[PDB]
């Protein structure tokens, strides 16, 4: 949210966690691929579609026919200003979907971490959550895959609460 | 402090840059550019078959033999044909090849001729064949004229009437053209051909015409006042074409056997051959891709990406990347 | 435990899939196909009204009453034309109908005709109308001709100069049609027509043609070396035409009233009537369906779905459902 | 969220309850109807729009109008080409966003009951909430209407959480 | 109570409503209509340069010289042609103005002509010029014709044969019509030409011609039953033109030079002119507007928005706004 | 949520406080610029690439060109239906998109709060949270402009919880 990870080599979407253990980064598999398997197909659905075209022609007129000539010329900028004008326009939203489909995705990794650990945690307003408790690299790990057990930390994290 | 978890994103020093309805030139982690913009240069084969290159010749210089064509006497097969915008040897006597442009097409269609011979130039004993020659059709220098096609005279002073006629044994269409010679007046009318008043007659059947030479004063082309008008059929397997003149008769030695019909068409580029490869050709170059689209030339041939007018086609694949 | 209460939704056992740009094949809850697929495989009547089916004829053998195109000698209204894609009973004669497609196109506009009597068969007292007839053109094993037409010839050794005309008494613009016969040589002409130079010379207001009829030697066709060139043209309400001819002529007996002009087309189709209706046909079938799309037959006619050449339009409108 | 309700046959989207009058299936009317005004009227302008065809043509030529024909072949060939692009793209394009507009109501409504239950529930992470409180027949209804009162359960859903 | 904030967003008066795929009517905020609607219903210049109103005549009334066109006896330069579907003023004898379509065609391409003396009329001095005139086209009740063109009789009883050439001097191609009359019987024939059988014969470098009268009866055009068909060509810079003949020539004595070659069209308005300017215009009005669709007419000329067939193209802008 | 704020006369989304100090409008400047900026290029965008168009002409035919003359008009009528179809399809689509874009700008200013305060304030469900503490004019401006301090008010805001 407040920016792409640089260090984050390993995925498209991910987390970054920081404990007395160390840091580090830690890519999410499943959501990662998701957004492969989207977004390649929407870039081959954009190009298979157009299996359209086979022949090619120009063609060739005298002077005494220049209403026929006239006639060809514009059906071939007719259609081309027609294709020119989809293929532009597709780009621009397909874009403008592209980027908040990972924006969404995004969000999506945000929302699972924070149903797991609602009170256990505190929202900076920022991506991060600033657990109230230890969360060694284990915890750490449970909290990525779905895997986290809220109630052990539990009072733990209302006791230390209460320091506030 | 307190230990942390983060919710984050892909960045890297990516500047490829893409755009949206709502936003122009945002930075993006991975894009695929879709337009194609690169072409090289040359006429290229397509799919191992070389084309055609009429050099400064026409189509009209090439069928009919025009003396400045020799080198394509006899050609072999063929993917497409390219001529110049205004080839220096086309007709060499001034005047009209009638369905011009619908010849031409039919040439689209075709990918390989064979020239036969059709009714030998040796077979005209009464009438003179061999100075059917004019200094409007040079050829080293000396007076020449088409190849293909004889422009009988008189013997003696006689031009006895010409009833010649061919049945068509093969089981190709061949391709058949004759032409008219519009004399300048009474005096050379009689010179060359002895009859005053004459007539082309041309049956096949499906063709039934009858021409009779305009005889008048023009404008000196090339500095021939003179004309002379093309004419071609197709003529069907077991069909048979019969000609009757008595005048002014321009009579085929050689025809084309259509062997065999294919995709063609016929481009007008100034480019060289470059002895390449391609399944798609343009005008001012082949290219070699695999993109739905490319910008390139609109007259296009093979199986080619859509021509657009844009100048950028890229889809982002990625993530929005500022640093 | 302690008390629940979840948000859901629909499922079921559907297995209609439906696409997207980014996913295939997704299961779905309802959906909705708007391509439509089926045709009757019939060709039927458009809106009550039976279309005009010439079954071997064409549309020129109909229009001149050619032997075998009896069954056409007076049809009633009708919605379109069907032919065949090569008809057996066309012209009986070889050679020419000059714009024909022009003429097909025209009826195209055209629901129903009027044959109206328009210079009696019996009125060529000077010529002799009943030997107009040929091998070439069979009716029933015997020597037989267009019906709807007249190949005059001459009384004793004479063909006087004919000189008849027309004046189209009616509201309605009306289809004439004539024709002239190119003979073979000098003695065919001759003994059938008497006089050695011809011509046939009609004018309208629009109108002023002069035909001369080409003499000369051809390969049979139908066994017969002759040729017969066909023309039209329509006479509108208050206009006139005048006929003029000293040999060759092939005259008119009948003309086409036209009431009333509205939508048509000529369709090439084999298939055969069924009794049925539509407000869409194909020539491959009929079509009774309510759906924006169909991938059908591209030669459509009447108000039906685009055209499409997709094997699937099915839009979604329920639920993701897998189990 | 774990998949659809193959026991609700009431509507398209709505609730499931279980507490100790036992359990049932109950389906949002204004959400389903709202989703079918919105869904069919997207079927129809996709259907309605196409009002343009109306004439229609084959078209005949002779042998020496090759140059026309191909001409007139190659309209014909051009507008289907177009017209068969447009129609799949609208599809593609129109489903997906079909699909997650049904996506979307759904999280409204687990959007509007969150709201109304705070801490009076435990958010399981599943579409489902654990209401720390006794939740009677009336106490559903009520929060499937918005007319849910917070107060009423309010200590007794500290003081059963404070059991943890 | 207890202090609060709130998130929320603008409201207003405002009753523009805007279409989406999902709802229809929705009353918005702010809104940009970008179909145009709305014409000045005039005729105006384009970019400060008034258009060619022929007001009653047509392009070949004007080209010829009728005598009721003379009003553009020598027009300037011009940016559209206005015709109406009806002129009253067309030729005045009737006839045939071969490729007609092609030379009106050729007018959207030129700007601006000039009035060139091309052969003058006092030049025939064996021939009768003056008696080029008829009833069928009327001046100011006088028998006239048209006066960009003569209509040669015999002197004496003597129609000697014309030859006649010119050399186009300038480096504009110039535009030149000659006719041919189509006489009623060898009687009118000899009368008014002396030869029974005669020819028009024009030839350039491109062209070659020969036309040969069609003597028969023909129904009355405007109390006339003759006829009169024309004929152009356009002259390149160094090229001659020869005219020849000896009898039913409609010779030339005004040509036109092109100068200049732009943009233009032949609009089909009723509509008059209205003393403004536009870079668009429709045969029903002028449209001063900037958006990128209109609905105006389909006929539009210029630098125009996309004509569409839809009532309303409205862009939300801003947000839901019920009250 | 509850409707627009006929009241907010100083850009598209904003706030609305009340407090002892009394009570009033605020727009965000960032956000309503941000839909400005979004909004008007999508309008130039549909507008400027219709670039296309140049030339413009009729075409005339005689009698004995029907098939031509037809040609030709159904190019027109071709091009016509297709133009026609895009332009109002590109609307509506668009159109859509416009309208739930200013729906997700409001839901992110809500959200964007509901971070900054998370249990200093009650979600009255409504658009609008009901502080548990006295928000001063200052306090106000604070969470406005993402300034604010949670600790400061944290055990008042706890403290006048457990009042309840
Ligand atoms: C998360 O741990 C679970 C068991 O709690 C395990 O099945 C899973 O593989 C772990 N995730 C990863 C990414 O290793
Ligand atoms: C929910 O109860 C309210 C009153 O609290 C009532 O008006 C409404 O009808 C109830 N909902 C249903 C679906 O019956
Ligand atoms: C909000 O206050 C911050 C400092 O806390 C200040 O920089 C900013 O200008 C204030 N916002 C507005 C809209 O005045
Ligand atoms: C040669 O062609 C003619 C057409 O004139 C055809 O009838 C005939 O079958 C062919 N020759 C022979 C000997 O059959
Ligand atoms: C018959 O048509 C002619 C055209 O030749 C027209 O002038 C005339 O009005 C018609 N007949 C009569 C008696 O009016
Ligand atoms: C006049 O035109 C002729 C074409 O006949 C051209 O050859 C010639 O150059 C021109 N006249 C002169 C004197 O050069």
């Amino acid at each position: 949210i407040e920016g792409g990870w640089q260090g984050m080599v390993d995925g498209w979407y991910g987390y970054h966690h920081s404990n007395e253990q160390g840091s580090g980064y830690a890519a999410d598999k499943e959501s990662t691929q998701k957004a492969i398997d989207g977004v390649t197909n929407k870039v081959n659905s954009i190009i298979d579609k157009m299996n359209t075209q086979f022949e090619a022609v120009g063609r060739e007129f005298n002077n005494l026919e220049r209403r026929i000539e006239n006639l060809n010329k514009k059906m071939e900028d007719g259609f081309l200003d027609v294709w020119t004008y989809n293929a532009e326009l597709l780009v621009l939203m397909e874009n403008e979907r592209t980027l908040d489909f990972h924006d969404s995705n995004v969000k999506n990794l945000y929302d699972k971490v924070r149903l797991q650990l609602r009170d256990n945690a505190k929202e900076l307003g920022n991506g991060c959550f600033e657990f109230y408790h230890k969360c060694d690299n284990e915890c750490m790990e449970s909290v990525r895959n779905g895997t986290y057990d809220y109630p052990q930390y539990s009072e733990e994290a209302r006791l230390k609460r209460e320091e506030i | 402090p307190g230990d942390q978890i983060c919710i984050g994103y892909h960045a890297n020093n990516s500047t490829e840059q893409v755009d949206t309805i709502m936003e122009k030139n945002v930075t993006v982690t991975h894009a695929q550019d879709i337009l194609e913009k690169t072409h090289n240069g040359k006429l290229c084969d397509l799919d191992g078959v070389k084309p055609l290159i009429l050099r400064d010749c026409s189509v009209a210089g090439w069928l009919l033999g025009n003396p400045m064509c020799d080198e394509f006497i006899n050609v072999p097969e063929w993917s497409y044909i390219v001529e110049k915008a205004n080839p220096a040897n086309d007709l060499c006597y001034p005047g009209n090849f009638n369905d011009y442009e619908e010849l031409k097409h039919l040439l689209s269609r075709i990918n390989h001729f064979e020239k036969i011979q059709i009714i030998p130039k040796s077979s005209w004993s009464d009438h003179e064949a061999s100075s059917g020659v004019s200094s409007a059709c040079p050829y080293q220098g000396t007076p020449s004229f088409f190849r293909n096609v004889v422009w009988l005279i008189k013997k003696n002073n006689t031009y006895p009437t010409i009833k010649r006629s061919y049945n068509n044994t093969n089981q190709e269409d061949l391709l058949i053209l004759w032409g008219i010679h519009h004399s300048n007046d009474a005096a050379e009318q009689t010179k060359l051909y002895q009859n005053p008043t004459t007539y082309i007659s041309v049956g096949t059947s499906t063709l039934n015409q009858r021409l009779v030479p305009k005889i008048a004063t023009r404008s000196k082309v090339n500095g021939q006042s003179g004309r002379m008008d093309f004419f071609w059929t197709i003529l069907k397997p077991n069909d048979a074409i019969n000609f009757e003149s008595n005048g002014n008769f321009i009579a085929p030695e050689y025809a084309y056997k259509i062997v065999k019909k294919g995709d063609s068409a016929i481009v007008k580029s100034e480019v060289e051959y470059g002895n390449c490869n391609t399944k798609c050709q343009t005008p001012i170059g082949a290219i070699n891709s695999s993109m739905p689209f490319h910008n390139i030339h609109p007259l296009t041939i093979g199986e080619c990406p859509k021509y657009v007018k844009s100048n950028k086609l890229v889809l982002a694949t990625g993530l929005r990347n500022s640093p």
